[PDB]
């Protein structure tokens, strides 16, 4: 098909250029403007009401700007998921990225969306992670056990879970 | 023929292993073309329209309600939402929402429209006040989106939704200038190119709002204006008995061909 997919999402790096991003995506997917401002969106393979898609922020409107921000939505699946309720209520706030993925299972998550608000530095860096339990993650409806964890530089600051059981 | 619409549309639903319904409300000579037309179906995301009209009602008093500053925190991000995770940390105005629950179906921008009117009984209020009792949304996103076979929330009629989508972008339910706001938002709409749009001729303009849930619901409301006669009203709804059936866009593209043929 050719449309946009998570080996794209994968291959496009913080830092790349516009340029450099709609050559991997595939130029036809994408689009910038509109709701999206300067940032570039691409989609994939019709789920939901709306297609998986990705979206990627800049630091400026400048030709020559830089990936700043990497937000995806049923382009990644989760390598191994096994998170449960009980895995998902031993978390706390103040929790690094490592000691979460270490509660709730190293290939529960992918990564929903990364912002680098500084870039290239990392400082205050945002991330958000959805994780899912075994049988959660669909790339086309929805999840059937799933959570958002949210984090600045590394460190968790909150939390959601919908249907873990 | 009108036979031949109601013929193709049973076909198109039995083909498809689902239960379809129709209304088509041609403004011309107050007519209106049902299959179902009286039967309950799930809405999801199709709601989004009665809760961004409901703000554009309160606007109406309120009136720099739509340029209100609303936080959009980590929190309020729920499983689909591209144009809120955009503003995450700071504001989105009510319009801004508004325009991204239509035009892209932004579930946290649906959830801050509801929680703007009090809840979903402050959406299915604003139903009643144009005159519609068979509306009821009762869920906030994405629970909405359960469409259990036989549970009445979050559902609506073919004949119902037509009629109030008549009245919003066409009647009286809004000020002129809500009006003008909520059509111009509809015919942003980025969702519907493969449903309601791919059925109809590419000249029409067309103003819709898709939805998709579980038991593989696939539905879209539309206004269309035709070149050289007057506009029309059509909503599409698609269920099927499976919990986790896919979606069947291309079902509503059929129906939308189909009934085209009446006219």
């Amino acid at each position: 098909a050719g449309v946009m997919t998570g080996a794209k999402f994968t291959q496009i790096q913080f830092g790349m250029t516009r340029q450099q991003v709609l050559d991997i995506a595939g130029a036809e997917n994408c689009e910038t403007g509109g709701s999206f401002g300067d940032s570039i969106h691409c989609r994939g393979h019709a789920a939901g009401d709306y297609y998986a898609y990705a979206t990627f922020g800049f630091t400026s409107a400048a030709a020559d700007a830089k990936v700043d921000s990497k937000s995806q939505w049923k382009l990644l699946a989760p390598s191994a998921p096994t998170l449960t309720l009980a895995k998902f209520n031993q978390v706390t706030v103040g929790m690094t990225r490592a000691q979460v993925l270490a509660t709730v299972g190293q290939g529960s998550c992918t990564t929903w969306s990364e912002y680098y608000p500084a870039y290239p530095s990392t400082a205050g860096v945002t991330l958000s992670l959805s994780c899912f339990d075994v049988d959660g993650y669909s790339s086309t409806g929805f999840y059937r056990g799933s959570a958002h964890l949210w984090f600045t530089d590394g460190v968790l600051q909150g939390k959601r879970q919908w249907d873990l059981v | 023929q009108t036979s031949a619409v109601q013929q193709k549309l049973a076909a198109l639903e039995k083909s498809s292993g689902g239960r379809l319904g129709v209304a088509l409300i041609d403004t011309a000579d107050n007519t209106q073309v049902l299959y179902r037309g009286d039967e309950r179906f799930p809405m999801c995301s199709t709601s989004k329209v009665m809760a961004a009209a409901a703000v554009l009602k309160q606007s109406e008093t309120q009136k720099q309600l739509l340029n209100q500053p609303v936080e959009i925190k980590p929190a309020d991000l729920v499983n689909y939402n591209p144009i809120a995770e955009k503003h995450v940390n700071g504001t989105m105005t009510l319009a801004e929402l508004s325009a991204a629950a239509l035009q892209y179906s932004d579930n946290t921008a649906m959830n801050k429209l509801i929680a703007q009117l009090g809840g979903p009984g402050g959406v299915t209020a604003f139903a009643r006040a144009i005159g519609d009792e068979t509306f009821r949304l009762d869920r906030t996103e994405p629970t909405l989106n359960t469409a259990i076979p036989g549970d009445p929330r979050d559902t609506t009629t073919p004949r119902a939704m037509a009629q109030t989508l008549r009245q919003l972008t066409l009647g009286h339910a809004l000020g002129e200038t809500q009006r003008a706001q909520l059509v111009t938002w509809l015919k942003g709409n980025t969702t519907g190119a493969a449903s309601i749009r791919a059925g109809l001729p590419t000249s029409w303009t067309v103003g819709d709002k898709t939805g998709s849930g579980d038991y593989g619901t696939t539905n879209d409301i539309a206004v269309i204006w035709p070149q050289g006669r007057a506009p029309l009203v059509l909503v599409t709804y698609f269920t099927q008995p499976q919990q986790n059936a896919e979606s069947r866009r291309d079902v509503l593209a059929s129906a939308a061909r189909i009934i085209a043929e009446g006219l």
